[PDB]
């Protein structure tokens, strides 16, 4: 779920 | 999350010939979760799968990515989600060309  | 964030400035026009969500990673060529850099709207994979859309951070700066899977915009710099009606467009134009 961190994004990028 | 975030409601703003100062690299927002970074965000360019949608491109006239529109968003393609489908479209492959442009290093690796898989389809699984990639997203779309809101500065340049090159594509490229997430950090889960081949990470080469962290490397395209990494080789521009680009700040802004958006997703193909749910549309969330991560902001590297910031480390966070961003969430701001700027990108109401964009992800309005992802979204119809989703569905
Ligand atoms: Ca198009
Ligand atoms: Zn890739
Ligand atoms: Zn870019
Ligand atoms: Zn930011």
């Amino acid at each position: 779920l961190r994004g990028g | 999350p975030l409601p703003w964030c100062p690299h927002l400035v970074a965000v360019c026009p949608i491109p006239a010939a529109g968003l393609d969500v489908t479209q492959p990673c442009g290093d690796c060529g898989t389809i699984q979760e990639n997203w779309v850099c809101l500065s340049c709207y090159q594509v490229y994979c997430g950090r889960y799968i081949n990470g080469h859309m962290l490397q395209h951070h990494g080789n521009s700066g680009h700040p802004l990515v958006l997703s193909y899977i749910d549309l969330s915009a991560w902001c590297y710099y910031c480390q966070a989600y961003v969430h701001h009606q700027a990108l109401l467009d964009v992800k309005n134009i992802a979204h119809q060309n989703k569905f």
